[PDB]
């Protein structure tokens, strides 16, 4: 299974 | 056998995004060759990265992809070119993150070696969605700078001619922008979504100026509207462009040269009026009806009590009050799944784009 990578406003 | 990923040491992160993204001409003979990529080459430096379980760097250059495109258009976001040539990669991008993502549902025209080729570590759902909307955002730039190439050209393109602009004016425009999109391996479906759009923006500042001046209502006006309707619609034709939606865009500048050439006297005519205008507001009809002049003395003005029965006869309609068209509605964009037939572990990276610290894998 793959891992999900979170994005939000803060990695940006 | 490649395959179809290429390494760069995280110290060299900065770099790649300056040649590949910030410093990067979209007019190079070099990028001309292969549409997308860019877009294919940081999709490849994330299957590496992927490839390594390495989260981190996944993350950073995701996110510095992003940001280094905010940048660029930013900077020159008033440039055509380089609007849609970052539209397109990023469009292109987004495919790439689904046609190997690993779910069976972006798969079904990919080949067996491009199975090979998904991601392994890391699902990119969210990124997707961010990419998405930046798309949105480009978009709606392109839009704006399409429109405003354009707005000067309009009227007398398509009202006043029977440095200075006429309906070639226009035609050599529309050609401009529609190759360059092709040459940056813009999405057909895409393409359509932008020509829907200048059609809509070309009818609607045309029938805003014909109803704001005294002097553009008359059947000899219908009959030039008409030809120059059918020059852009023959546009379309060319360029296979017919199922865009552009033509119907143009409705209501159609039905008002239908309007200005049609009997104007009787019940009978007036029943025919309502019928046949279905995409101009009554504000709309009545205002043409009350411009029209006639051709010559054989030829009488529209009367008072002929405008009132057309009232009459739709005072049930939801009709909007209003004169003028929205020329700044936006129809909502999307970006359909565009998977390509190009093989990763195939594609060479020209020397000329100073990316020799990356390594093919």
């Amino acid at each position: 299974k793959k891992r999900l990578l979170s994005f939000r406003d803060v990695d940006f | 056998d490649f395959q179809g990923m290429l390494e760069y040491k995280k110290e060299d992160e900065q770099k790649l995004v300056k040649n590949l993204i910030l410093e990067l001409k979209p007019r190079g003979v070099a990028v001309n060759l292969i549409p997308g990529l860019p877009a294919y080459i940081l999709f490849m430096c994330v299957r590496h990265a992927d490839y390594l379980n390495d989260d981190q760097k996944v993350r950073s250059l995701l996110t510095s992809t992003i940001n280094s495109i905010k940048k660029v258009l930013k900077k020159r976001g008033d440039d055509f070119e380089t609007v849609s040539f970052w539209l397109s990669n990023t469009c292109r991008f987004l495919h790439c993150l689904k046609q190997y993502s690993g779910e069976e549902g972006f798969m079904k025209h990919n080949t067996s070696r491009q199975n090979e080729h998904c991601l392994t570590n890391f699902d990119l759902a969210e990124y997707r969605q961010v990419l998405s909307d930046l798309a949105i955002q480009i978009y709606q730039q392109l839009v704006r700078v399409l429109e405003n190439i354009l707005q000067p050209m309009i009227v007398s393109g398509m009202l006043e001619h029977e440095g200075t602009y006429t309906l070639d004016s226009i035609l050599r425009q529309l050609n401009s922008f529609h190759s360059v999109m092709c040459q940056h391996g813009m999405d057909p479906e895409l393409i359509k979504q932008v020509v829907k759009q200048m059609f809509y923006i070309i009818g609607a500042i045309t029938l805003n100026n014909l109803l704001l001046r005294k002097d553009m209502c008359s059947w000899s006006k219908g009959m030039q509207i008409r030809y120059n309707v059918s020059q852009l619609e023959e546009w379309l034709r060319d360029k296979n462009l017919m199922n865009s939606g552009a033509k119907e865009t143009l409705e209501p500048l159609i039905q008002a040269a239908q309007l200005l050439q049609v009997k104007k006297k009787t019940d009978d005519d007036a029943e025919a009026i309502c019928s046949m205008c279905n995409a101009l507001t009554t504000a709309q009809i009545v205002k043409v009806l009350n411009l029209y002049t006639p051709v010559n003395e054989f030829e009488e003005r529209v009367s008072v009590s002929f405008i009132r029965t057309i009232q009459m006869r739709l005072r049930d309609r939801k009709d909007s009050p209003q004169l003028l068209m929205d020329a700044k509605h936006i129809f909502p964009v999307t970006f359909p799944f565009n998977p390509s037939s190009l093989a990763l572990e195939t594609i060479q990276i020209p020397a000329s784009l100073g990316l020799g610290f990356i390594s093919r894998v």
